[PDB]
Formats: structure tokens, C-alpha cells, sequence
């Protein structure tokens, strides 16, 4: 995990190289041990890259299924007050995500 | 009594069960094939008898030990034969 | 009405009574009862099957009296538990499935009590050992067969399955009776019990067999194998000649060697395998 | 007195449909009915049954019935709508031997003079033949009784017609063990009747249970047969029986590497028949 | 992208394999 | 209850369940779409087991065939995409002497591999499209194919 991390933290220049490889990490993934574990520490790097990446952290949260981590980053951009950025992370996860995942973080977009 | 091994008794030792002389007992065995009770072969120049079959007789609660442990171990002879028939034409039919 | 999705239900017990009762007395049409249970408007169960005394002719089969039908039904309600006539058959002996004008005629004397009476052909004779063939029928009105108006009432991809036979489309069918798709009702109730209680043996292969002679015919069959292997000394030596496709139609007065010959390979292979295998074990099982 | 007696698949099946008709009873049923056949060229043979109304309550378990006017009629219909078929006996479904059938034989045999019976399963799981038949006979004999009277098993077989072998083999339609070649000897017989010889030797087993612990009658006309076993198991090896068996797979098989060898040269000339059929249409056809 | 040559020839057993045996008990089965 | 488990599809409401098990146990033939597919419906994906365990025991003795033929897609539906976590009901159904629920059976891993490209599937999935004597569960066993291999349309023309 975390050699992998450096992969992406190290002497390289990113165009699209920590793109594709959220495009490996799912598509040819042998099983979801080793899915979770890679694809929960692609996506806090992209909170802790400059520019936090909207619509791949929630691709990846319902991949993962966390009904409280997309309802903490909506509390970030309920602080940061815009709905032109709290857009893609919401419409994308309607469109996406089941009916029960929708019926389960409603308690944690409320609260 | 004597097992299916050999039970090959020779005249001689009909002469010491039976304290009888050599020169009747083949006139005695002669009487136990014609009657029915045995059923075998006599040589004379070897002076031995090939008795195949005798007349079966009652037994008590200790031969069916005999009985019991004799047939026993034919169990696995039946299971150990077989186990190689089931392993080694198992793709033949399934 | 009708929806063409009838889906007879029958058994595993009617059809055996069905043919044997329809073969005994093949070449005449014999016939018999239908004792079955109702269900809904779509489907119907027939689980028993009985016949009774009749009297026939070449082209007429009839019954005789009636008390033989009533005392019939009455002792089957006290042994085992009641049921209800859901039909009526017949057997066409060699001819196929269709309803005849006097086949037709006492279906109409049954069809007025209850409307779904199923009438039923079998054929003890078309039936070599896999279909059956059965193919039960009910009447439409001849009404509406003068009103030129098409019944029934298509609602089911389920009707248009099997393609009637052209003689009995010769016959009423299709302008006074229709088909009916049917299946079998099968269960390990008896689908087991069949299946292992018939082709079962006992010592038909822990035993020898016949063995001053077995190896007198791994004889009786090579011997002619050498002379038969001269014609495959001859036939491969007569190529490179006329374009074997007429090595096909031309060999068809005598025996070739070819396919003959590798016909008692299988023969003299499975006759000396198997009887060298079943006496080995011997040896070691018996002493 | 009796060769064999043969079955057919129907009258195997027309008394699971009466065992399915009885079954509502939960508690206990044993299916009796009349069998019906006609014997001839001393061969028992078997067509048809019903099953006649019958209970049985367990305090004092000699009280059966018969309801004879059920037999009488039933019977006078069949014989009139088959004159062919008569009665042969009777039946029971058979788990285990029920008490009863040791005068139900002798009720009815005013009709039939050998009347005969047969033991059928309901639960199939063997590796024999699931049907099982008795004859009677009756001695004034040995060591028992003054009157005594048991059964003895002649031997069962299920007997296939023209007629019905049309039918059970469209009733199949399911796992099969068809084309008999090398291998169909190997399963019928060869992995099964091994084991089969298993439950034969583990049931003279199961009457070794009274050494000294079992039931109270020990033996007397039960062990001339087993110490002919003891005495009729066959020959060591240390005579020709060693040398004439080497003798005939040095005999046998040469047979087979005559076949073999035959084996190897019919494809090597199929070889050649795909070979004119590979390069010979590439330069035709392209 | 060498990693990317083995998943697909990876995948090419995965998919290879099981046609082998798809059409070796056809074999036995048509003939049934 | 066809409209009325669909606006409920996958949302485990007790309230439609509760008119939905007095539908079932009607024994009764017409009923059996109508109970049996919206049973399915608001269990989308649940795998409530005791549910399951309710519906496998219904469709073993009822003497109808809708009520056979409605619970056979509404038990393949309570699971959703669970790649392991349906094998044990996989082999319980194939191994069952019952036609339809051997298609059942064929329906359940073709939705629990919903995309999913396994081997573990598509050895046995396919091996009873080849052996199996009825015709309406090989062309189950068939049409589960595109339903797993959606997720690449280039090998699909291939096999």
C-alpha cells in the first residue's frame, strides 16, 4: 500500500498517470481485498492534493461503500458554500448509486 | 481339524488314531466314500490321502470365534481390492 | 374463454395403463375412462385411467351397459380417496392422432356435462421408444367455424410450439378441434424407483465365462480377421485410382474390408479386456 | 417347483400410486393387494394388482381383513375385461417381513394354489434388485414344531415387454450408462458389484451379533452352510494354479497386441485421408 | 506497459482454458 | 402487488411484505406472479436469509406452476452481485430434481456475477448448458452469459 502511495507522491509528473490507475485498480482488480485497501488512499491523497477532485471521490466511495465519508466532504463544501462545486460530487452519486445507499446516507446529510 | 492349508493325512498316522494295521485302512476309507461322509482322493504309493470335503457337524459358542475373526479381516480384503476401482476408473464414468 | 396455454398435466402412472391397455388390443380401437382432479381455467391433472368391456366393429368401437361405470367409481373412492372424470380416450392403432367423424361424435355427448373434457389419442404403434405419440385434443364450435371468425384467443407464446402433422390437418384439425401442449408430471417419488429397479443385475460380471471357450473364440473371429485383412491387403492397393467418391457408390454389392475391419478391433479388445480384468480380481478377493 | 417369476415395470409402479394414496395416514399402512398373472412353462409371470382395503392395530397384531366382495368383484370385472388374466397371489409393500403374512397366504389360497407373494420397496436404496418373492412350504420335520411352515425365497427378476419398453424408456429421459463398450461392464459390475459383495458378507456379520450377547436361539441349521464356506474357499497359490495363469495372459494377451497393433495402422491410413484432403484443395480453393 | 501485457495474457488463460474443456465434453455429450 | 413491489423495488419495507405473505400462502395458481416476483423486488439485493429459507420452502410443495415460475425469479433477485455469497444456494438448486428451480438455480448465479468476468462461474454455469434434459433451463443457462459479460461485448461473438 504505502509503496504504492510513494508511487504517486515521488518524481513524477501527473497529466493522467493517478487517472488510469484508478482505471486498473477496478476494471482487471482480482477481488475486493485488495480493491478496498488500494482505493481508500488513492482518493485521500486527491484531499490532500491542491485541488481536490470531485467526481472520482465519489466513483470511488460507492465502489467502496461509505455513507458517511461523501456526507463529511458535503459538510466541506457546505463550509466552503458554493453549489457550483457541490454539484458533480451530488449528481454523479444520484445517478450512480443504489436506491438503499441514497435511503442511507440521507441520515447523515441531515444530521 | 486340520485347516484348508494342507488336509493331507497319511496312512501311517490313521495307524496311530486308529491303532489299525496299514493293510485296512484303504478298505476303510474305501467304506467312507461309498457311505458319503467324505468326499476326497487316495494315492498309494505316496501313502497319502487328499481329503477335499467332510460332512458338516454342530459346534458351541467358541467356533463361531473361529467364525468371527476369520471373516473379519475378509472385510477390508472385499474394501481394499475395490478402493482401486473407484479411484482409478473414476473418469470412465462419473 | 380459452387462452391456447392449456398445458395438460398428466403423470408418471396414466400412460403405461394407456399403452398396455392400447397395444393388447392394437389393431382394434380400444378405449377407456380418464379419472382425473380439476384445476383452474388454464391447466387440468389426470392421474388415473381406466378402460371397460366394449364392442367394436372395423370402422365403430362402442361400450356396453352402465353399471359396470358406476360400481367401477365406487370402489375406487373407498380404496385410496375419490376423483372425478376429466375425459375420455381412444386408440388409433397406426394411424396417428386426428378425431374422426365417430371419434367426434361421443365427445360431443361429453363435452355437455362438464366443457373440458380432454379427449386423447394414443398410438401403440408410431411410438418406437421415444415419442409417444399422443397429442390430446378438444372440439371448437362448428358456430363460429360457419361465422369464419378464429377462436381462442391468442394470449401466450406458448401454443405455436409443436407444428401439427399434414395428415391431420387432412382431417377436422384445423376446423373443429384444436392441440394441446402437454409435459409429464415427474417426481423422485417415482422417477427414482423406475430408473433404479429396472436394468439391475447381480452377478452378471463377477463371474467367468465359459473358459476353454473364451479363448476358442479370441479364435473364431481371428481367423477370418486374416483374410478379411487380405481385402486390406487388396482394397488401399486399388487407389490412386478413380476418384473415391466413386469408391462410394460403386462398393455397395460387397463388403468393404475397412469399416469391417476395425468393427471386431472393438470386438476381440472389450472380450479379452474385461475377462482378464474380472479374473485378477479373483485372485486377490477369493484367498 | 417354481423356476423364476418375472415382473413387470407396470404392476412395480401400481403400487407406488396406492403407497401415494395411503400416505395420508402418517402413522402406519402396509399396502396389501391381490396380484394378478398367469403362470405358464413353469415361469411365474405378473401382469396387474390393485390394493384391497386393509389395516392393522398392534395389540394383538393377528387380526387383519379382507374384504372378499372388494376381491370377488373387482376380480370378476378384471376377469371379464381381461379373460387372459387371472389371479397368481397377492402382495405386500415389504419393508420387513410383518407378522401377518404367515396365514394371509393361507386365506387366499383358495383361489390361487401356489399363491405366491412379493415384497416390494417404497424407499429404494440398494445395490441389488429392490423386489423381493417367497413361495410356501410346509413341514412336518426336523427339530421346530409339529406344525411348521416358512418361507423360501425363488429367485426375482423385472421382465420388459415390447409393449412397455416403449414406455420406461420414454419415462426415463434422465442419467444413463447406454453404449456398452469397454467400460459398462467396468461400473455395472466391476465398481458395483464389489460393493456389492460387501452387504453380503457384512449381513453374515450382522447375524455374528449373538456370541454371546444376541437372541437365545444359537445356531443349529444355520452353520452347515457357513462352515462350507470356510471349507469351499478355493485354492492356494502355490500349484499350477500359479503357472497355468501366466500360462493364458501369455495368451490373452497377444490377442490384444494383435488388436492393438491393428489399431495403430487403420488411423495412420485415416492420416493419410486428411492429408489428401489438406494440400490437395489449398492450391483448388485457396 | 508491460503489466498491462500480463493481465491480458493473463486474461487470455482465464478465457482460454475453459474453451478447451467446453467443447471436450460436448464429445461424450453428443454422442449421448 | 406487480405496481406495488416495483415503485418498492430493493427497498425492504416490512409493509409490503406483510400483504405480500398473505398473498403467498393462498395456495392458490393466479396468485402466483403476483406474489412470488414482488417478494423478490423489495428484497433486491437484502439476502435476508430466513426470507430465502421462506421462499425455498414454499416452492417445493405447492401444486401450481405460476406460484413455481413467480418465486423462480423472485429468489434469483434477493441476491445482487455477492460473487461468493451465493454458491452454496448455487449448488442447492442445480443439484435439485426440479426443472424450474434448476433454471432458478441458473438465474441466481447469473445475477450474484452481475458484470463479473469469473472463471468460477462460467466452468459450471456452462457445463449444464451442455448435460441438462429440460429446454427451458438451457436456455437459462445461456442467456446468463451477456448478464456476466456485459462488461466486455468482445468476447461474447466469440464463444
Amino acid at each position: 500500500l504505502d509503496v504504492f502511495e510513494k508511487t504517486i507522491l515521488e518524481s513524477n509528473d501527473v497529466p493522467g498517470m493517478l487517472a488510469y490507475s484508478l482505471k486498473l485498480c477496478m476494471s482487471l482488480m482480482q477481488n475486493k481485498q485488495f480493491r478496498n485497501k488500494v482505493l481508500r488512499v488513492l482518493v485521500k491523497i486527491y484531499m490532500n492534493l491542491e485541488k481536490p477532485d470531485f467526481i472520482n471521490v465519489c466513483q470511488c466511495l460507492i465502489f467502496l461503500d461509505d455513507p458517511q465519508a461523501v456526507s463529511d466532504i458535503l459538510e466541506k463544501l457546505v463550509k466552503e458554500d458554493n453549489l457550483l462545486m457541490a454539484y458533480q460530487i451530488c449528481f454523479d452519486l444520484y445517478e450512480s448509486a443504489s436506491q438503499q445507499f441514497l435511503s442511507s446516507v440521507i441520515q447523515n446529510l441531515r444530521t | 481339524t486340520r485347516p484348508a492349508n494342507h488336509r493331507q493325512l497319511t496312512f501311517e498316522e490313521i495307524a496311530k488314531s486308529a491303532k489299525i494295521t496299514v493293510n485296512e485302512v484303504e478298505l476303510l476309507v474305501m467304506k467312507a466314500l461309498s457311505v458319503g461322509l467324505v468326499k476326497g482322493s487316495i494315492d498309494e504309493v505316496d501313502k497319502r490321502v487328499h481329503m477335499t470335503w467332510v460332512q458338516p457337524r454342530v459346534l458351541d459358542l467358541q467356533q463361531i470365534k473361529g467364525m468371527k475373526d476369520r471373516l473379519e479381516f475378509w472385510c477390508t480384503d472385499v474394501k481394499s481390492m475395490e478402493m482401486l476401482v473407484e479411484h482409478q476408473a473414476h473418469d470412465i464414468l462419473t | 374463454a380459452v387462452d391456447t396455454a392449456e398445458q395438460v398435466y398428466i403423470s408418471s402412472l396414466a400412460l403405461l395403463k394407456m399403452l398396455k391397455h392400447g397395444r393388447a388390443g392394437v389393431p382394434m380401437e380400444v378405449m377407456g375412462l380418464m379419472l382425473g382432479e380439476f384445476v383452474d381455467d388454464y391447466t387440468v391433472r389426470v392421474i388415473d385411467v381406466f378402460a371397460m368391456p366394449q364392442s367394436g366393429t372395423g370402422v365403430s368401437v362402442e361400450a356396453v351397459d352402465p353399471v359396470f361405470q358406476a360400481k367401477m367409481l365406487d370402489m375406487l373412492k373407498q380404496t385410496g380417496r375419490p376423483e372425478m372424470v376429466v375425459g375420455w380416450y381412444h386408440s388409433h392403432p397406426g394411424f396417428g392422432c386426428w378425431l374422426s367423424g365417430v371419434d367426434i361424435n361421443t365427445q360431443q355427448s361429453f363435452e355437455a356435462l362438464s366443457e373440458r373434457a380432454v379427449a386423447v389419442v394414443v398410438d401403440p404403434i408410431q411410438s418406437v421408444k421415444g415419442k409417444v405419440v399422443i397429442d390430446a385434443f378438444r372440439l371448437i364450435n362448428a358456430n363460429m367455424m360457419v361465422l369464419g371468425h378464429e377462436p381462442r384467443q391468442t394470449t401466450s407464446n406458448l401454443g405455436h410450439l409443436n407444428k401439427p402433422s399434414i395428415q391431420a390437418l387432412i382431417h377436422g384439425l384445423n376446423r373443429h378441434y384444436y392441440s394441446i401442449t402437454i409435459n409429464y408430471r415427474k417426481n423422485e417419488l417415482e422417477q427414482k424407483m423406475l430408473l433404479n429397479l429396472h436394468k439391475k443385475s447381480w452377478m452378471e460380471g463377477l463371474t467367468l465365462q465359459d473358459y476353454s471357450e473364451h479363448c476358442k473364440h479370441n479364435e473364431s473371429v481371428v481367423k477370418e480377421m486374416l483374410e478379411l485383412a487380405k481385402n486390406y491387403n487388396k482394397a488401399v492397393e486399388e487407389e490412386d485410382k478413380m476418384t473415391p467418391e466413386q469408391l462410394a457408390i460403386k462398393n455397395v454389392g460387397k463388403q468393404d474390408p475397412k469399416r469391417h475391419l476395425e468393427e471386431h478391433v472393438d470386438v476381440l479388445m472389450t472380450s479379452n479386456i474385461v475377462q482378464c480384468l474380472a479374473a485378477m480380481l479373483d485372485t486377490v478377493v477369493f484367498k | 417347483a417354481v423356476q423364476k417369476v418375472v415382473v413387470h415395470p407396470l404392476v412395480l409402479l401400481s403400487v407406488v400410486d396406492h403407497f401415494n394414496r395411503i400416505g395420508k395416514v402418517g402413522n402406519q399402512k402396509r399396502v396389501v393387494g391381490v396380484l394378478l398373472g398367469s403362470w405358464q412353462k413353469k415361469v411365474l409371470d405378473v401382469s396387474n394388482s390393485f390394493a384391497v382395503p386393509f389395516d392393522e392395530d398392534d395389540k394383538d397384531d393377528s387380526v387383519w381383513f379382507l374384504d372378499h366382495d372388494y376381491l370377488e368383484n373387482m376380480y370378476g370385472m378384471f376377469k371379464k375385461v381381461n379373460a387372459r388374466e387371472r389371479i397368481v397371489g397377492w402382495y405386500h409393500t415389504g419393508p420387513k417381513l410383518h407378522k401377518n403374512d404367515i396365514a394371509i397366504n393361507e386365506l387366499m389360497k383358495r383361489y390361487c394354489p401356489n399363491s405366491v407373494l412379493v415384497i416390494i420397496d417404497v424407499k429404494p436404496k440398494d445395490l441389488g434388485l429392490p423386489t423381493e418373492a417367497y413361495i410356501s412350504v410346509e413341514e412336518v420335520h426336523d427339530d421346530g414344531t409339529p406344525t411348521s411352515k416358512t418361507f423360501e425365497h425363488v429367485t426375482s427378476e423385472i421382465g420388459a415387454e415390447e409393449a412397455e419398453e416403449v414406455g420406461v424408456e420414454h419415462l426415463l429421459r434422465d442419467i444413463k450408462d447406454t453404449t456398452v463398450g469397454t467400460l459398462s461392464q467396468r461400473i455395472t459390475n466391476q465398481v458395483h458389484g464389489l460393493k456389492g459383495l460387501n452387504s453380503k458378507l457384512l449381513d453374515i456379520r450382522s447375524y455374528l451379533e449373538k456370541v454371546a450377547t444376541g437372541k437365545l436361539p444359537i445356531n443349529h441349521q444355520i452353520i452347515y452352510q457357513l462352515q462350507d464356506v470356510f471349507n469351499l474357499l478355493p485354492d492356494v497359490s502355490l500349484q499350477e494354479f500359479v503357472k497355468a495363469f501366466y500360462l493364458k495372459t501369455n495368451d490373452q494377451m497377444v490377442v490384444v497386441y494383435l488388436a492393438s497393433l491393428i489399431r495403430s495402422v487403420v488411423a495412420l491410413h485415416n492420416l493419410i485421408n486428411n492429408k489428401i484432403a489438406n494440400r490437395d484443395a489449398e492450391k483448388k480453393e485457396g | 506497459d508491460l503489466y498491462s501485457r500480463y493481465k491480458k495474457l493473463q486474461q487470455e488463460l482465464e478465457f482460454l482454458e475453459v474453451q478447451e474443456e467446453y467443447i471436450k465434453d460436448e464429445q461424450k455429450n453428443l454422442k449421448k | 402487488s406487480l405496481g406495488l413491489g416495483l415503485a418498492a423495488m430493493g427497498t425492504a419495507r416490512q409493509d409490503v411484505y406483510d400483504l405480500l405473505k398473505t398473498n403467498l400462502y393462498q395456495d392458490d395458481a393466479v396468485t402466483g406472479e403476483a406474489a412470488g416476483l414482488a417478494l423478490g423486488l423489495v428484497m433486491l439485493g437484502s439476502k435476508n436469509a430466513q426470507a430465502i429459507e421462506d421462499m425455498v420452502g414454499y416452492a417445493q410443495e405447492t401444486q401450481h406452476e405460476k406460484i413455481l415460475r413467480g418465486l423462480a425469479v423472485g429468489i434469483a433477485l434477493v441476491m445482487y452481485g455477492r460473487m461468493e455469497e451465493a454458491d452454496a444456494l448455487i449448488e442447492s438448486l442445480c443439484r435439485d430434481k426440479d426443472p424450474i428451480l434448476r433454471r432458478s438455480g441458473m438465474y441466481t448465479v447469473a445475477m450474484a456475477y452481475c458484470g463479473s468476468g469469473n472463471n468460477k462461474a462460467i466452468r459450471r454455469l456452462l457445463h449444464v448448458a451442455v448435460s441438462d434434459v429440460n429446454d427451458d433451463v438451457r436456455r437459462a443457462a445461456v442467456e446468463s452469459l451477456g448478464f456476466i459479460l456485459f462488461r466486455t461485448p468482445e468476447q461474447c461473438p466469440s464463444v
